[PDB]
Order: structure tokens, then C-alpha cells, then sequence
């Protein structure tokens, strides 16, 4: 009769389980530009070579 | 002419002062006299409280009081204001039908942005441009440095180059000349797209979906469910929301936050709420929309809940009620209530463009320090052409 | 409506104080400043080269043969580069904001109130033998006259009225409009003033006068929506999926600009032709 | 404008606006008139936003791309109207 999802919805239930509701707005750090950082140094080794 | 108490605050002698009332529900009680003639006489209750079943110290005794003490006391005949119906006031006394129809909800006071000072450089972090500044160095000395010895660009050439590349401005006219030269010129300034592409999207990311505090989404606001310190909410003391919240079972929880704080009256919460001193004011859906219309820094975001509407009260059997109930009807039917709703409720002066003036005023800000910085480094350009 | 309000391009994203101030007043000090370093070569050719870089790249003017001047015009490109990529960003969250219009508002509109006055008769009209004909009828009786022209046989037939187009306004009670639109597929029927009631009447149970039964079933009623079970009852069936939730823009979204442009070369055209009269 | 100067063909003019339109960068089509280079400057600056507005525009369109509409278990409203 589905009483079981409104018990555990209604004492079960958690505050966590949203898991995809955050803006995250967020910043770029070293590493995620050391890509680029490694391709450039790797054209400036070729570039010497 | 209203008589009233004179200080709401408790503690203090309430001489009755002879203020004067107007507004919505004066104007409805002198329409109602114009309809049937009858004389009146209106005073305010000594008590802010608007009244609920109170157990008084005297134990074994359920007492009304607030206006509702008064009403059933018989010390007044009649009552015209803003009163919630609920069960517990509709067992003891009758009400006419109600002459505006709202509902609880929660207001909060307004978030106005705040832009800091490196909102232009926000995006990359600041040893990010430690690095790319010294990459931008270093890479600049050494075109030159590659450049000199190549048999088959200068320091200030090689310089200007880099920031022109780097800068999609082309100040460095001079040109490489070896092959390896030209090949780390077009990377470097591939890279340098890269980055002012990448910038112009953390810039795109940063300022769209800007929103510390999404909402309170009415009362299943789980934020608003769990009690907290940092999360002060509150409401009336002794009033329609405090029986509401006490009667039904499953927010009695929320009822154990209800005395850890409360307010005398609506405006002192409302004050609080203003002065950040309360996170949730839970009130009337028409008494907070006109304060958040008036008081423009204000919100109310809580979804509708609890309808219901004002009615105004008279004793268990009074010979008025049909006829008061009739004529309020009629009014609602012609053109009425609405004059009252547009000239006490509806008029407001801003209730709520991007990128103003203030919110990246650094970039401004950055060019006059370049402007006023421009001396010295003519200054120290003279001195160098001394020496 | 077919097509909603386009919200105004280019103005939200940049203040115009702002436009103004930042494309006179700030370009005509830096000119100053610039100036005076290059002489330490004409004003005209350095005002053209700032202004070229503050866009974007174009045909390159001769630079500045000062180290401090080639300062003064880097620090202003990167305010440039910021200014492009701001422009963009502020243009795409504009995109990502939403759109709503609404035909009409109130029902005191001149439409309703004087439908004769138009090229077009405005179509509206409501069931008889109801509470909001007889509200019509006690209040304007112009408008009820007018409308028994236009009038209707049942709630679906008004819906496919508006439909098909036949009708352009139909008055009902505010909770049956508000639940066929909620229930309406495609959302293409709306209230006006996003839910605004006129009558803010309700629905009671009728008795007989002097009936025992009317105070149990008041107490009754005032429990029931004291422990919120109105709340849940609506929602099981007053809920409505269209209420509670621009790919591409058009010409007309940038023909400000297009605009701006025409009136650009109109101006460098009177600009040549005072020019020319000015050496004869 | 160019022509009829007081003191660069039509091949060169139509080549000076497209490298306007996109950052080519070939240059080399500069105009000698006063009015003409005014003109070119403020339909570089238009030229500018008209492809910051494609920018935009395509960074709208492609945020957002889902036509499927994935059904949110039995609280999805397609379920509640067949
Ligand atoms: C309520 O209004 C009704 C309608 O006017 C009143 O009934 C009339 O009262 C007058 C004077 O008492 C009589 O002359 C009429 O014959 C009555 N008509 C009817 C149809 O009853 C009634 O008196 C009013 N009651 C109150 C308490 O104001
Ligand atoms: C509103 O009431 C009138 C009055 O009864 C209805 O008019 C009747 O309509 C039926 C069917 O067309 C006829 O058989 C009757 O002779 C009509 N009576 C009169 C007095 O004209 C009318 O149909 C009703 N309208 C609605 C929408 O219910
Ligand atoms: C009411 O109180 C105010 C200040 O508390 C005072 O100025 C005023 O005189 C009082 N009213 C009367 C009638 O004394
Ligand atoms: C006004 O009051 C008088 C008595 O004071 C009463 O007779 C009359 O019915 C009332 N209503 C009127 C005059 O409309
Ligand atoms: C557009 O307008 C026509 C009437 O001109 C109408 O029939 C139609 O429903 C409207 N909407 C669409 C999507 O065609």
C-alpha cells in the first residue's frame, strides 16, 4: 500500500542524499593548468633540441 | 480616536493614551457602520499578545486573553483585525466570513551582493599567476637568449614581443628570426590563447548560478527542519503560529525551538530580522509581503502554507453575525476590498542588470593606479637616461 | 503568446553611466597621459592606437617609442582583455536567464472595459448561470451585455475556444481556470497578473437556515485545516504540472546594434562630407 | 571615401573588412581618409560584438542540450497524465 516509502522518508530519510545540488563554484589550481605547463615546457625542449 | 497602552514593553505602567488608528481594518469598520449605523468606540488591548489558551500559574484553569481576553470578558463587543482562524478560536467564539484571504510564511532579510576588490583576478588563483608570471619571465628571456647567438630581438624586444602575444595587443612589433625561435613564438602565443580562454570560461562559470543561499523551500526546508545554532528563525510569541505549531504533532520539534526565542510583537521581530539578529521570521503571508514591499532589503520566500484568512470575532451568539457576514459578502462581491487592498496593500515603491559599476570597480581602480603610477615610471625612465 | 518579451540586449550587462563614462572620461585621461610620455608623438595618432586596442586586434598604427608609454598601453590592454571576456561572460549568463510575458493585467484593462475602441473585438466571455456572470451583471452591466454575444456552453468548450483562437479571454472561478491551466498540456493557457482574483471569494457547504449540523461541521473544517490535511489534498489533486517550474536569439535580439552601426556610418558619412566642405 | 579623398582599390577595401570581421590579422588594407578610418575602427569594435554575441550564443545553446527529459521514477508528471 506504500506506506513504507513515506515511514522511511519521513524517519529514514537524511539530509546527504541530495549527492547533485551544489553550485561548487570553484577556482583553477596549479595542477589542473600543469597540463598545459608541461606542454609548453616540453616545446620549449624541443624548441632547444 | 483609539485609546491604547502607552509602552508595549513589559514592566512598565501602561497609561491608556488617546493615539488615533487608520489603515485597512479601521476603514472596513467605518464602512461596516455606514452599512448598519452604529456607533463605536475603539481602544487597543492592553496586551500585544493576540491570545491563546494559556495555562495560567493557577493550575486547572484554561484562561483567553490578548484581545480575545478582552472579547470574551465582556470588556469588547467587537473585534476588527488581522485574527487567524483556527479550531481552537472557532470552538468559543463564532467569526464572519474572512475579508482577506493569506497564509503562513517566512521572511528573510535579503542577501545584497558583495563584490571584492580582485573580482577581476578572482577566477585564477593566486599562485596560478605566480606562475604564469614567471613562466611569462622566463620564457621572454630566453627567445633573446636562443635569438643572440643564431648566426644565420633584443631584451626590450623580446620583452614587448612576450607581453604583446601574451596580451592580444601587439606591442612588440620586432619579430623572431631562427626557426626555433618562431616555432616557440607561435606555441607561446597558442598557450597564450589557451590561457585567456580558459580565464574568459572561469569567468563564465564564476558568475553564472551566484547563490550562497539557494531558498528556504516553505517549511520542508531541511536546513529549516534540523535546529541549529547559526540558524536563529523565529516568530510571535503566544499567537496563530505558535498554536499552529504546537497542535500539529510532526513540528512539534520545531516547537522546541519556537521558546528558545521569541518576540513581544511582529515589529520587534521584524526589526531583528532587518538587523540580522533573526535568520526566519515565520508570520501572515499578507502582513510580510507588505513589510518586504515597504522594507525593500527584505524577503519572503517561504512557499504558502496554513491558508486561511482573517475574520473578525464577535461573542458566542450576537445578532450581528449574519448581518455583519452579509454586508462584508457584499462588499467583496462589488468593488470594495479592492480599493482598500490597492490603497493599504498593493502600492510599493521596489520589490526585485548585471556587471554595475561597483561589482568589478578594481578594474577601475587599476587603471588609475597605472595612470598615477605612470610619473614614477617616467621618473625612474629620466633617471636611467642620466645614467 | 506566440513570441514572449525579448528582455533588452546589451543594457543589463553594462550600466549606462557606466558605457558613458568608461568610453570618455577614462580614454580621454589615459590620451593625456600617454601623451605626455610620447613627447618626453601627436595626440590624434595615440588616441587612435588606444582606442584600436581597446576592442580587439585591427590593422597595427605605429607604437608608442616610449618604455613607459609601452607600459601605460599593456596595463590598458589587460584591462582590454578583461573587458572582452567580461562582455562575453555577462552576455551568456543574460542568455541563461529566463523570459516570461503576460498579454493583459487586471481585469479593469481598457480592453475589457471598452472593447469597441479596437480594430479587432476583444472576444471574452464566461458559462451563465454562475456566480461570476451574476458578479458581472451586479457590477458592470456593459460587460455583461457585451458578452452575451460572445458567450459559452461548458468548461471544455471555453478551452478549446482559446484553443483554436476563437476566443481570446475566458472569466471563470479562479481555482478551476488555475487547475485546467496546471493540467493543460504545453502550458499554452495562462492566468493574467500571475494569479490575480478579483471576487478572493471561496467555497462553502451550503445548509439549511438553522441547521444543527452547522457549527459540528465549522469545527470539523477549522480542524481539518488547523492539522494541514488541505495541504496534502491539494496537492493530490489541485497540483498542476505547468505552474511551479530561448535557445537561439533572433535578428531583432541584435538589431540595437545593427542600429548603433547604421547610425555609425551615417555619422562618418556627414563626418567626410563636413570635411570636405571645411577645406573648400 | 578612399577615392574620393582630398590627398587601396575595392578588392583592397573588401578584404580590410573581412580580415574586420574575422582576426585574421592580414591587416595591410589601412585607408588614408580620416572618415574611413574612424569607420573602420567603430565596424572592428562592431565586428567585436557581434562574435562575442556568437560566443555567447553558442555557449547557451550547448549548456544546455537535453531533449530527452529522463523520467524521475513514478513522481515524474508524464506519469501522473498518460
Ligand atoms: C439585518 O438586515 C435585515 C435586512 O434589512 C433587517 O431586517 C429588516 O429590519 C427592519 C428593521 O428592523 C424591518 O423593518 C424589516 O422588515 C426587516 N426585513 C427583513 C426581511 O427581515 C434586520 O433587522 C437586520 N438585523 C440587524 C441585527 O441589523
Ligand atoms: C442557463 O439557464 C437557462 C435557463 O434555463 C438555460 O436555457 C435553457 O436551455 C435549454 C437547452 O438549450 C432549453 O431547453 C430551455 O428552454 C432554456 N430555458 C430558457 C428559459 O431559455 C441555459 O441553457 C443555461 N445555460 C447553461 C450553460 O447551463
Ligand atoms: C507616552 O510615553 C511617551 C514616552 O514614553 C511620553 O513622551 C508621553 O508623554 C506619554 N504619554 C502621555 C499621555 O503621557
Ligand atoms: C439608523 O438608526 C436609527 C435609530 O438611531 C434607526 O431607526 C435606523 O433604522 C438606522 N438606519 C438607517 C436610518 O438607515
Ligand atoms: C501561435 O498563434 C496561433 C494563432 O495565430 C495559435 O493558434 C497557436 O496556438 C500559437 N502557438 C503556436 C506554437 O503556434
Amino acid at each position: 500500500d506504500g506506506e513504507m516509502e513515506e515511514l522511511e522518508t519521513l524517519w529514514l530519510t537524511g539530509i546527504c542524499h541530495n549527492e547533485k545540488n551544489e553550485v561548487m563554484s570553484s577556482q583553477l589550481d596549479i595542477d589542473n593548468v600543469a597540463g598545459v605547463f608541461y606542454m609548453l615546457a616540453a616545446a620549449m625542449a624541443l624548441s632547444l633540441i | 480616536i483609539c485609546t491604547g497602552p502607552n509602552d508595549t514593553s513589559p514592566g512598565s505602567p501602561r497609561h491608556t493614551v488617546p493615539q488615533c488608528c487608520y489603515g485597512f481594518c479601521i476603514d472596513l469598520l467605518i464602512k461596516l457602520a455606514r452599512t448598519m449605523n452604529f456607533t463605536y468606540e475603539v481602544h487597543l488591548v492592553a496586551d500585544g499578545k493576540f491570545g491563546t489558551q494559556e495555562r495560567v500559574n493557577n493550575s486547572n484553569k484554561k484562561e483567553w486573553n490578548g484581545m480575545m481576553g478582552e472579547l470574551l470578558s465582556g470588556q469588547a463587543d467587537m473585534i476588527v483585525a488581522p485574527l487567524t482562524i483556527n479550531n481552537e478560536r472557532a470552538q468559543y467564539i463564532e467569526f464572519s466570513k474572512p475579508f482577506k484571504y493569506q497564509g503562513l510564511t517566512i521572511l528573510v532579510k535579503k542577501e545584497i551582493p558583495r563584490s571584492t576588490l580582485d573580482s577581476f583576478m578572482q577566477p585564477f588563483q593566486s599562485t596560478l599567476w605566480l606562475l604564469v608570471g614567471l613562466s611569462v619571465h622566463v620564457v621572454a628571456v630566453m627567445l633573446y637568449l636562443l635569438d643572440r647567438f643564431s648566426p644565420f630581438l633584443t631584451l626590450s624586444s623580446a620583452m614587448w614581443f612576450s607581453w604583446g602575444v601574451l596580451l592580444n595587443s601587439g606591442i612588440g612589433e620586432g619579430a623572431p628570426r631562427s626557426f626555433s625561435a618562431r616555432i616557440l613564438g607561435m606555441v607561446w602565443a597558442g598557450f597564450a590563447m589557451i590561457i585567456v580562454a580558459s580565464y574568459t570560461a572561469n569567468l563564465a562559470a564564476f558568475l553564472v548560478l551566484d547563490r550562497p543561499e539557494e531558498r528556504i523551500t516553505g517549511i520542508n526546508d531541511p536546513r529549516l527542519r534540523n535546529p541549529s545554532d547559526k540558524f536563529i528563525y523565529a516568530t510571535v510569541k503566544q499567537s496563530s503560529v505558535d498554536i499552529y505549531f504546537r497542535r500539529q504533532v510532526e513540528l512539534s520539534t520545531m516547537y522546541r525551538h519556537m521558546e528558545k526565542h521569541n518576540y513581544e510583537s511582529a515589529a520587534e521581530a521584524i526589526q531583528a530580522v532587518r538587523d540580522n539578529k533573526l535568520h526566519a521570521f515565520i508570520w501572515d503571508s499578507a502582513v510580510l509581503e507588505f513589510e518586504a514591499s515597504q522594507k525593500c532589503d527584505l524577503v519572503t520566500t517561504g512557499e504558502l502554507f496554513f491558508r486561511s484568512g482573517f475574520g473578525i470575532g464577535m461573542r458566542k451568539d450576537s445578532p450581528w453575525k449574519q448581518n455583519v457576514s452579509l454586508s462584508i459578502l457584499k462588499s467583496h462581491e462589488n468593488g470594495f476590498m479592492e480599493d482598500l487592498d490597492k490603497t493599504w496593500v498593493r502600492y510599493q515603491e521596489c520589490d526585485s542588470a548585471t556587471l554595475t559599476f561597483e561589482n568589478m570597480a578594481g578594474v577601475f581602480m587599476l587603471v588609475a593606479g597605472g595612470i598615477v603610477a605612470g610619473i614614477f615610471l617616467i621618473f625612474i625612465e629620466i633617471a636611467y637616461k642620466r645614467h | 503568446s506566440n513570441g514572449t518579451v525579448s528582455p533588452s540586449a546589451f543594457l543589463e550587462p553594462f550600466s549606462a553611466s557606466v558605457w558613458v563614462m568608461m568610453f570618455v572620461m577614462l580614454l580621454i585621461v589615459s590620451a593625456i597621459a600617454v601623451f605626455v610620455f610620447e613627447y618626453f608623438f601627436t595626440i590624434g595618432k595615440a588616441i587612435w592606437l588606444l582606442w584600436g586596442l581597446v576592442f580587439n586586434n585591427s590593422v597595427p598604427v605605429q607604437n608608442p617609442k616610449g618604455t613607459t608609454s609601452k607600459i601605460m598601453v599593456s596595463v590598458w590592454a589587460f584591462f582590454a582583455v578583461i573587458f572582452l571576456a567580461s562582455y562575453t561572460a555577462n552576455l551568456a549568463a543574460f542568455m541563461i536567464q529566463e523570459e516570461f510575458v503576460d498579454q493583459v493585467t487586471g481585469l479593469s484593462d481598457k480592453k475589457f472595459q471598452r472593447p469597441h475602441d479596437y480594430s479587432p473585438p476583444f472576444r471574452f466571455g464566461t458559462v451563465p448561470n454562475g456566480s461570476t456572470e451574476r458578479n458581472i451583471r451586479n457590477n458592470y452591466p456593459y460587460m455583461h451585455q457585451y458578452m452575451t454575444r460572445f458567450n459559452q456552453r461548458g468548461v471544455e468548450d471555453a478551452l478549446v475556444s482559446l484553443k483554436t483562437g476563437k476566443l481570446d479571454a475566458f472569466i471563470y472561478d479562479a481555482a478551476v481556470l488555475n487547475y485546467k491551466a496546471g493540467r493543460d498540456e504545453g502550458c499554452k493557457l495562462v492566468t493574467i497578473g500571475s494569479g490575480y482574483i478579483f471576487a478572493t471569494t471561496g467555497y462553502g457547504i451550503a445548509l439549511q437556515k438553522g441547521s444543527p449540523w452547522k457549527r459540528q461541521i465549522d469545527l470539523a473544517l477549522l480542524q481539518f485545516v488547523g492539522d494541514g490535511e488541505m495541504e496534502e489534498l491539494e496537492t493530490l489533486w489541485l497540483t498542476g504540472i505547468c505552474h511551479n517550474e530561448s535557445s537561439q536569439l533572433d535578428i531583432d535580439n541584435v538589431a540595437g546594434v545593427f542600429y548603433m552601426l547604421a547610425a555609425a556610418m551615417a555619422l562618418s558619412l556627414i563626418t567626410f562630407i563636413w570635411e570636405h566642405l571645411f577645406y573648400w
